[PDB]
C-alpha cells in the first residue's frame, strides 16, 4: 500500500518542480532510468550550476549521469539506504521511490528547521506550532494524524483566515475535507495535487514520506508570505526614524534662523550708546528696556536652550541609530548660535547702568538750567534798576550840602551793589556747572552769562566814576 | 536859633538811614534765598534744610523789633516837622528806600516763610517715601539673590551624584524645577519694586549690594542651567534604554562602579580594572589591559566614561545591511524594485516615499522604471 | 560628569556695584536775621 502513495506523490512533486524545467513525468520508474530528468530536478529545487549529463542513448552513458547526480548528493553529504546507482537505470521501483524522497528531504526538509532538529522535527514542530489554537486538530506523526485531513484546513486559516470557513468543518466526512484542502491549494497557492483522499482515508496508515512531502511544499508557500512581515516592520522602522530625524532637522534650521535674526536686530539696539538731550527721552529709554528684559528676553532665552536641547536630543537620536552626525548650515552652526549670543549679552549690562548714568546728569542739568534762568533774571532786573539811577546825572547842580548828602545816598548805592557781589557769583558758577556738564544751550548760557559779568564790570567802574564826581564838587567848594 | 531844633532832625534822618539800608538788604536777600530752587537725594539732605528754615524761623521776630524800631524813628521825622511847622521835602535826603517800601517788602517775607515750609514738607514726604521703596527692594533682593545661588549650587551637585540612579535624579531635578516655577511669583513682584524705584529717579540703594540686572542675569543663569541639566538626564536615559541595558542592571553597574572607587573624583582605574576582570570571566587581561589603556581617551581611565567603555564592547545595532536585504526578499530577490512593487506590499503612505526618493538603477540587470535601493538605503545611513 | 553635545561641537574641555559721580549742590539758604553763626 506504500508504494501507490509513494508513486502519486513523488509524480507530482517532480512535475511541480519540473513544470518550470520544461519537461514532465508520467512514469516516475521509467523517465528517470537516463539520469537526464534526475539531474534537470536536482537544478531546478537547489537553483545551483551542476554538472554537464551526457545524453544516455549507450548503456554505460546512463549509469555515469546517475553517478554524477549521485556524487553531487555528496557534496549535501545524505546517507544512502539501500540504494544502488545501476538499478535506477534497471528500473528498480523501491529504489527509485526511495531515492527520490532522500532528495525532497535534504532540499525540501532540512532547509525548513531552524530549530536545530534534524529533518522530521523541525517541519513537525511547525505543523503543531501552527495548529496549536485548532481544538479538532491533533498533529503527532505524518501518518494518523494527518489521514483526517481536518488539521490541514486549519494550517491554511493559520495564514489564510479569511479565505477558509474553520468553523464549518468537522471530523464526520475525512474525505471532502482532504479533498476541498487540496482544491485550494492548487488553485491558490499553486501546490499541485501529489495525494489522492480516496486512498489515504481508506489505508490504516499512510506512507511518512508521502505525507512529509505534501506538507513541505505548503510551509514553502507560506515562508514568502510570512516573509513579507521581515520586509514591512523594517521599512516602517527605517521610514519612521528618517522621517522624524529630517522633521527634526528642519526644526533645528527654522528655530536657528528665527533666534538668528532676533538677535540681529536686537544687537545694533543694545549698543546704541548715544544720549539724548533730555531726561524725558532717556526715561523713556529705560522703559523700553525694561520691557524687554520682562517681556522681550525671558522668552528668548527659553527659545535659546530649547534649541540646544533640541539639537542635543538630534545628535543622540542619530548616534543610537548609526546614523552620520547632523552638519547645520554655514550661519546656523552650533558655534555660530552661541557667538552671537555672546554679542548680545555684553550689550545688555552696560546698556542698563549707562541709562541711568545718562538719566542722572540730565536730571541735574534739567534742574541748573532752571535754575540760572531764574537767578539771571531776577538779577537782570535788578542790574538795569541800579543802571537807570547812575544814568542820572543830575548832580552838577548842587550845592556843597546837597552834595555831602548826595555822597551819603551813593554810599548806600555802593554797598548795596556790593551785597549783590556773590549773587553774581552764583550765576557764574552755576553757568560753568552747565558747561562743564556739556548742557546742550550751554553755548546761550554762557552768552546770558558773559553779558551779565561783562554789565557787572560796567556798572562797578561807572559806581566808583561816580563817587569820583560827587568827591571832585565837595572838595571844590571846601577851598 | 532853629539850627539847633533843626539839628536833631538831620540827626534822626542819618540814624534812619544807617539802620534801614542793611535791613533793606537782608529782606531783598532773603526774599530770594526763601523762594529759591532745592533738588535733595537723601533724608539728611531734606533735614539739614528743614533745620537751616528753622534757624530763619526762630530770629523773625527779633527782626520785627527792628522793623518796629526803624519805623519809630521814620515816625518820630515826620513828628517833630509838625510839632514844629517847618516846611521841607519830608524825603529822607541819604537813605532812597522809603518806610512804605520797607513795610511791604516785610510783608513778602512774611508770606514766603509759610511756602518755604509746606514745600520743605513735601520733598521731606517725597523723601520719606521714597526711602521706603529703597529698603522694600532690599528686602527682596537681598533674600531672592542668595536663594538663586543655593539653587544653583544645588543643581550643580545633582548633575554630580556618585550613587547615580538617574530615575531618582529626574525626580529630583523636577522638584528643583518645581521650587524655582513657584519662586518666579516673588521676581516678578520684586521687578514691580525696581520700576517704582527707577520711575521715583532714585539711584540709591546702601541697605542692599545686589542690583536688579544681578538677579535677571542670576535668574536667567539658573533657569537655562535647570532646562540643561534635565535634558542631560532625558538624554542619559535615551542613550541607556537604546544601549539595551536594564534600569535595575544600570544601578547595579553604578553600585559596583562606586565600590571599586577608591579616587572618588576619578574612577579607581590600573589594577582596580583588573579587579573587575577577576570578579567575571577568565584571564585574557594582557590584551585586554592593553587595549583598555588604549581606549583610556581617543584624544586630549574616566569614571563616567569607564561605564561607557564597558558598555561599548557589547556592541549590536540595525544598519543599512539589513535594510537592502529586506528590499531584495520585497523584489523577489532583484538587484532592483518596481513602484508597482512598492505599494503592492508596503503601506500606501510609506511606499510613496520610496519611489519619489529612489534613483535609477542602471546596473548589470538593466530594465526601464527600476529603482536602486542599494543606493537609497546606503545613503539613509550616510 | 555628564557631557552635553552642544559643548562638545563648539569646543569644551574634556577636564574642567555702581559709584555715581558727586555733584556740588547749588542749595541756598536764606540768611538768619543778624549773623549767620546763631
Amino acid at each position: 500500500a506504500w508504494e501507490k502513495q509513494q508513486r502519486k506523490t513523488f509524480t507530482a512533486w517532480c512535475n511541480s518542480h519540473l513544470r518550470k524545467a520544461g519537461t514532465q513525468i508520467e512514469n516516475i520508474e521509467e523517465d528517470f532510468r537516463n539520469g537526464l530528468k534526475l539531474m534537470l530536478l536536482l537544478e531546478v529545487i537547489s537553483g545551483e550550476r551542476l554538472p554537464k549529463p551526457d545524453r544516455g542513448k549507450m548503456r554505460f552513458h546512463k549509469i555515469a549521469n546517475v553517478n554524477k547526480a549521485l556524487d553531487y548528493i555528496a557534496s549535501k553529504g545524505v546517507k544512502l539506504v539501500s540504494i544502488g546507482a545501476e538499478e535506477i537505470v534497471d528500473g528498480n521501483v523501491k529504489m527509485t521511490l526511495g531515492m527520490i524522497w532522500t532528495i525532497i528531504l535534504r532540499f525540501a526538509i532540512q532547509d525548513i528547521s531552524v530549530e536545530e532538529t534534524s529533518a522530521k522535527e523541525g517541519l513537525l514542530l511547525w505543523c503543531q506550532r501552527k495548529t496549536a489554537p485548532y481544538r479538532n486538530v491533533n498533529i503527532q506523526n505524518f501518518h494518523t494524524s494527518w489521514k483526517d485531513g481536518l488539521g490541514l484546513c486549519a494550517l491554511i486559516h493559520r495564514h489564510r483566515p479569511d479565505l477558509i470557513d474553520y468553523s464549518k468543518l468537522n471530523k464526520d466526512d475525512p474525505i471532502g475535507n482532504i479533498n476541498l484542502a487540496m482544491e485550494i491549494a492548487e488553485k491558490h497557492l499553486d501546490i499541485p495535487k501529489m495525494l489522492d483522499a480516496e486512498d489515504i482515508v481508506n489505508t490504516p496508515k499512510p506512507d511518512e514520506r508521502a505525507i512529509m512531502t505534501y506538507v513541505s511544499c505548503f510551509y514553502h508557500a507560506f515562508a514568502g508570505a510570512e516573509q513579507a512581515e521581515t520586509a514591512a516592520n523594517r521599512i516602517c522602522k527605517v521610514l519612521a526614524v528618517n522621517q522624524e530625524n529630517e522633521r527634526l532637522m528642519e526644526e533645528y534650521e527654522r528655530l536657528a534662523s528665527e533666534l538668528l535674526e532676533w538677535i540681529r536686530r536686537t544687537i545694533p539696539w543694545l549698543e546704541n550708546r548715544t544720549p539724548e538731550k533730555t531726561m524725558q527721552a532717556m526715561q523713556k529709554k529705560l522703559e523700553d528696556f525694561r520691557d524687554y528684559r520682562r517681556k522681550h528676553k525671558p522668552p528668548k532665552v527659553q527659545e535659546k536652550c530649547q534649541l540646544e536641547i533640541n539639537f542635543n536630543t538630534l545628535q543622540t537620536k542619530l548616534r543610537i541609530s548609526n546614523r552620520p552626525a547632523f552638519m547645520p548650515s554655514e550661519g546656523k552652526m552650533v558655534s555660530d548660535i552661541a557667538g552671537a549670543w555672546q554679542r548680545l549679552e555684553q550689550a545688555e549690562k552696560g546698556y542698563e547702568e549707562w541709562l541711568l548714568n545718562e538719566i542722572r546728569r540730565l536730571e541735574r542739568l534739567e534742574h541748573l538750567a532752571e535754575k540760572f534762568r531764574q537767578k539771571a533774571s531776577t538779577h537782570e532786573t535788578w542790574a538795569y534798576g541800579k543802571e537807570q539811577i547812575l544814568l542820572q546825572k543830575d548832580y552838577e547842580s548842587a550845592s556843597l550840602t546837597e552834595v555831602r548828602a548826595l555822597l551819603r545816598k551813593h554810599e548806600a548805592f555802593e554797598s548795596d551793589l556790593a551785597a549783590h557781589q556773590d549773587r553774581v557769583e552764583q550765576i557764574a558758577a552755576i553757568a560753568q556747572e552747565l558747561n562743564e556738564l556739556d548742557y546742550h544751550d550751554a553755548v546761550n548760557v554762557n552768552d546770558r552769562c558773559q553779558k551779565i559779568c561783562d554789565q557787572w564790570d560796567r556798572l562797578g567802574t561807572l559806581t566808583q566814576k561816580r563817587r569820583e564826581a560827587l568827591e571832585r564838587m565837595s572838595e571844590r567848594v571846601r577851598n | 536859633g532853629s539850627s539847633k531844633l533843626l539839628e536833631t532832625i538831620d540827626q534822626l534822618h542819618l540814624e534812619f538811614a544807617k539802620r534801614a539800608a542793611p535791613f533793606n538788604n537782608w529782606m531783598e536777600g532773603a526774599m530770594e534765598d526763601l523762594q529759591d530752587m532745592f533738588i535733595v537725594h537723601s533724608i539728611e539732605e531734606i533735614q539739614s534744610l528743614i533745620t537751616a528754615h528753622e534757624q530763619f524761623k526762630a530770629t523773625l521776630p527779633e527782626a520785627d523789633g527792628e522793623r518796629q524800631s526803624i519805623m519809630a524813628i521814620q515816625n518820630e521825622v515826620e513828628k517833630v516837622i509838625q510839632s514844629y511847622n517847618i516846611r521841607i521835602s519830608s524825603s529822607n535826603p541819604y537813605s532812597t528806600v522809603t518806610m512804605d517800601e520797607l513795610r511791604t517788602k516785610w510783608d513778602k517775607v512774611k508770606q514766603l516763610v509759610p511756602i518755604r515750609d509746606q514745600s520743605l514738607q513735601e520733598e521731606l514726604a517725597r523723601q520719606h517715601a521714597n526711602e521706603r521703596l529703597r529698603r522694600q527692594f532690599a528686602a527682596q533682593a537681598n533674600a531672592i539673590g542668595p536663594w538663586i545661588q543655593n539653587k544653583m549650587e544645588e543643581i550643580a551637585r545633582s548633575s554630580i551624584q556618585i550613587t547615580g540612579a538617574l530615575e531618582d535624579q529626574m525626580n529630583q531635578l523636577k522638584q528643583y524645577e518645581h521650587n524655582i516655577i513657584n519662586y518666579k511669583n516673588n521676581i516678578d513682584k520684586l521687578e514691580g519694586d525696581h520700576q517704582l524705584i527707577q520711575e521715583a529717579l532714585v539711584f540709591d540703594n546702601k541697605h542692599t549690594n545686589y542690583t536688579m540686572e544681578h538677579i535677571r542675569v542670576g535668574w536667567e543663569l539658573l533657569l537655562t542651567t535647570i532646562a540643561r541639566t534635565i535634558n542631560e538626564v532625558e538624554t542619559q536615559i535615551l542613550t541607556r534604554d537604546a544601549k539595551g541595558i536594564t534600569q535595575e542592571q544600570m544601578n547595579e553597574f553604578r553600585a559596583s562602579f562606586n565600590h571599586f572607587d577608591r579616587r572618588k573624583n576619578g574612577l579607581m582605574d590600573h589594577e582596580d580594572f583588573r579587579a573587575c576582570l577577576i570578579s567575571m570571566g577568565y584571564d585574557l587581561g594582557e590584551a585586554e589591559f592593553a587595549r583598555i589603556m588604549t581606549l583610556v581617551d581617543p584624544n586630549g581611565v574616566t569614571f563616567q566614561s569607564f561605564i561607557d567603555f564597558m558598555t561599548r564592547e557589547t556592541a549590536d545595532t540595525d544598519t543599512a545591511e539589513q535594510v537592502i536585504a529586506s528590499f531584495r526578499i520585497l523584489a523577489s530577490d532583484k538587484p532592483y524594485i518596481l513602484a508597482e512593487e512598492l505599494r503592492r506590499e508596503l503601506p500606501p503612505d510609506q511606499a510613496q516615499y520610496c519611489i519619489k526618493r529612489m534613483p535609477a538603477y542602471s546596473g548589470p540587470g538593466s530594465v526601464p522604471g527600476a529603482l536602486d535601493y542599494a543606493a537609497f538605503s546606503s545613503a539613509l545611513y550616510g | 560628569t555628564y557631557i552635553s553635545p552642544w559643548e562638545r561641537a563648539m569646543g569644551v574641555d574634556p577636564q574642567q556695584k555702581a559709584e555715581l559721580p558727586k555733584y556740588k549742590s547749588f542749595n541756598r539758604t536764606a540768611m538768619p536775621y543778624g549773623g549767620y553763626e546763631k
